[PDB]
């Protein structure tokens, strides 16, 4: 599950929708980069689209003239907001004057043509109801059964596109909608932006504090080289966050860092705790700026998620994170992006046990005995199963010395296996 | 306070082979069957059938006659009357084809009263009134 | 587990009063075979056994003994775990 | 000294097969398992598995009817509430498909009240109240 904010024309605005395994423009992301979240293969994309808040939807009135005086009978709207230019064009049946054709246009391409008799209601539902009327939604005026006018191309306008103004307070929507909602990872829409990047930094580390550690991905801008690069990854520092550091092409763009990041988001989702992109193969044709072994070096030191076409295709020299400058306490195994979600997946479990295990046991030495056993056990199971090597869960003593009647603190540290 | 009732086992009486036997202290007769437990290969719990069925019986009581002993093992059958008087809604069941299973020729001890015990089979039975 | 054997006295002029006040008691206490210690209906007691002894005398000894049982719990108490947190490392 | 409580066997309400079942004096039933004890070829303790489920009950009382007689081997039901009353916390147990291992035809001593005794087994159980 990777929340895409797509800066689309296309989508529903200020609401979380998935899709299936089933926008166009390459200027919206619902394909541009969409095209990029579903070819990671997670199991389901989750959308969300980002748009100024000067934007609203087109509307069309139309009107009968079965009578001489024309009254409003029904009106057409865009599925979603939108100020393009979905053309409508209504004409009279060339055999029955009771039956009114309905020739639909996204711009000015055949999508939908058909015809329904007078009443307005099967109108309303064809046009609501059909196959190809999935960029349209018809709404009834009153109870009629009158004919309509003839009317060719009726664009419907009033609103705004989506790609109107990309602005700080736009992207939080994507945040602040995200946070009723939990993710395997989520990522930004290609913009490089500082502000933008820090302001998810922050959203992510309340996330922490709350504990959902969704794993973030982010990416440079196509005017940093290595140097700005590695800068912005030193910047941050988070376990759960992600600076991709090289552009790439996949059909025709130069996708930035950021851009690419969707898809590395996806590619990092679906493998999941089993599978690590440390040197893994990417759908990517070509990734720039190239690295040789010292700039692959000083970019992953940095906390860069390398990418380079180091061989015929291109491969992800390390799964790293903005941790990979780690401190001395923590090891580099801790700088993995694929041990990281693995920490979540085990924090997740464990508070599964933990709220198995609520006072009902007393604060005492056999009540800590108990729920020390029973997560021994579970590592002891996840060993058995074979991701775990080795594990030590103890007391948290330095926490547990002041630790009150009710609060009751612990600690786990493991090692797995790993991956050339 | 509305009364109940405990059928004494006082109120039994016996006739064996047609003959009212008035010697019997206590009767006992079950109908056994085979459970057949079946395993079966998607659920977890165990199934029972009636399989077949195998009667048992016995009876003790003082001994008065060679009664049991002279009549070998020729099959006979068992009514067992037991009476209710508080209501009076007796019960008859009848055994068919009662059969010994071992014929009980002396048992005896001296300082003691002499009874004799039996047990055995049957084909099959009736509830002729409840 | 506390158990009490407490005997019951009635007294009257009229013997046969004595008579009907016993078996009423008798029947009440075996019906309701449990008697509630305090109005707060938290304890009980468990009847065990209720024999009267008619011969016995009115004044000294007492018709009716009842045999009465009931079980406390040791009131003690101890902290509890409403929450409990850990990290993890590698 | 905080209160407690014992729940005591009289409060037990037998419905056997719909009716309420006011005779009864003990009733026991258990769920059993084949442990299917497993020897491993590197670890040398057993390991144990549910196998297979297995019911077993029975039923003493005194006897008024010949209910169980009449009933045959047929499939019938039991319900067994245990009350309590010092807290209102009653339990209720449903016995599945129980079915008799041996008809109790007759069973009774000269000197002494007549009591039923039967013991059967059932598919499943549930669990209705606690």
């Amino acid at each position: 599950r990777l929340a895409m904010p797509i800066r689309a024309n296309w989508g529903d605005v200020g609401k979380v929708v998935t899709i299936k395994n089933d926008g166009d423009d390459m200027n919206y992301s619902a394909f541009k980069l969409g095209k990029l979240a579903l070819l990671g293969n997670v199991k389901e994309l989750l959308l969300y689209r980002l748009v100024d808040g000067n934007q609203k939807k087109g509307t069309l009135t139309l009107k009968d003239t079965t009578e001489n005086s024309a009254k409003d009978v029904i009106k057409l709207e865009t599925k979603y907001p939108t100020a393009r230019n979905f053309n409508v064009t209504i004409k009279s049946n060339l055999v029955d004057s009771d039956k009114k054709d309905f020739i639909f246009f996204e711009n000015t391409k055949q999508l939908f043509s058909s015809s329904i008799k007078g009443t307005i209601d099967e109108i309303v539902l064809e046009i609501n109801s059909n196959l190809d009327n999935e960029y349209v939604i018809a709404t009834k005026v009153a109870d009629s059964d009158t004919i309509l006018a003839n009317v060719v191309n009726q664009a419907l306008e009033g609103g705004n596109d989506g790609c109107t103004s990309i602005t700080n307070e736009s992207y939080l929507k994507a945040l602040e909608e995200f946070e009723r909602y939990s993710f395997d990872s989520f990522v930004l829409d290609g913009v490089a932006d500082e502000a933008l990047q820090e302001t998810t930094k922050a959203w992510v580390a309340k996330n922490k504090e709350l504990g959902k550690d969704i794993l973030l991905f982010l990416g440079g801008k196509t005017e940093d080289n290595i140097k700005q690069i590695n800068d912005k990854s030193k910047s941050f520092n988070d376990e759960n966050i992600v600076n991709v550091g090289s552009s790439a092409y996949y059909e025709n763009i130069k996708y930035t860092p950021s851009e690419v990041a969707v898809y590395i988001a996806a590619l990092s989702v679906s493998k999941g705790i089993t599978g690590s992109i440390c040197n893994a193969k990417t759908i990517f044709e070509e990734v720039e700026p190239r690295l040789s072994q010292s700039e692959v070096k000083e970019c992953l030191k940095s906390g860069t998620l390398v990418l380079d076409f180091d061989d015929g295709d291109v491969i992800i020299v390390d799964d790293v994170n903005t941790f990979k400058k780690y401190v001395d306490d923590k090891n580099e195994a801790m700088g993995y992006i694929s041990n990281i979600m693995f920490i979540n997946t085990i924090n997740k479990d464990t508070s599964l046990k933990r709220k198995e295990f609520v006072g009902k046991i007393f604060n005492d030495a056999t009540g800590q005995t108990t729920v020390i056993c029973a997560l021994k056990k579970y590592f002891e199971e996840l060993m058995s199963q074979g991701i775990i090597s080795e594990f030590n869960v103890d007391i948290d003593t330095e926490l547990q010395a002041t630790a009150k009647a009710d609060e009751f603190y612990w600690k786990w540290d493991a090692v797995k296996v790993d991956v050339m | 306070i509305e009364e109940a009732s405990f059928l004494n086992g006082s109120d039994v009486v016996i006739l064996i082979d047609g003959v009212e036997e008035l010697y019997m202290e206590e009767i006992k007769a079950d109908f056994e069957q085979d459970e057949q437990s079946i395993k079966l290969l998607g659920c977890q719990n165990e199934i029972s059938r009636v399989g077949t069925t195998k009667g048992s019986f016995s009876l003790n009581g003082y001994k008065t006659d060679s009664k049991f002993a002279k009549l070998g093992f020729r099959s006979f059958e068992i009514i067992y009357n037991l009476s209710n008087s508080e209501t009076l809604g007796y019960e008859s069941i009848r055994l068919k084809n009662c059969r010994l299973k071992k014929l009980p020729l002396i048992n005896s001890k001296a300082g003691e009263i002499v009874k004799i015990e039996v047990e055995g089979s049957f084909r099959g039975y009736d509830l002729l009134n409840e | 587990e506390i158990t009490k054997t407490m005997k019951c006295h009635v007294v009257s002029k009229n013997k046969d009063e004595i008579v009907k006040l016993l078996e009423t008691l008798e029947t009440s206490l075996i019906i309701d075979k449990r008697v509630r210690l305090r109005e707060d209906k938290n304890m009980y007691l468990t009847l065990v056994s209720v024999v009267e002894d008619r011969e016995s005398d009115m004044f000294t000894t007492g018709q009716l003994t009842a045999v009465f049982k009931m079980i406390g719990k040791i009131k003690r108490e101890g902290p509890t775990m409403d929450k409990i947190y850990g990290n993890g490392n590698l």
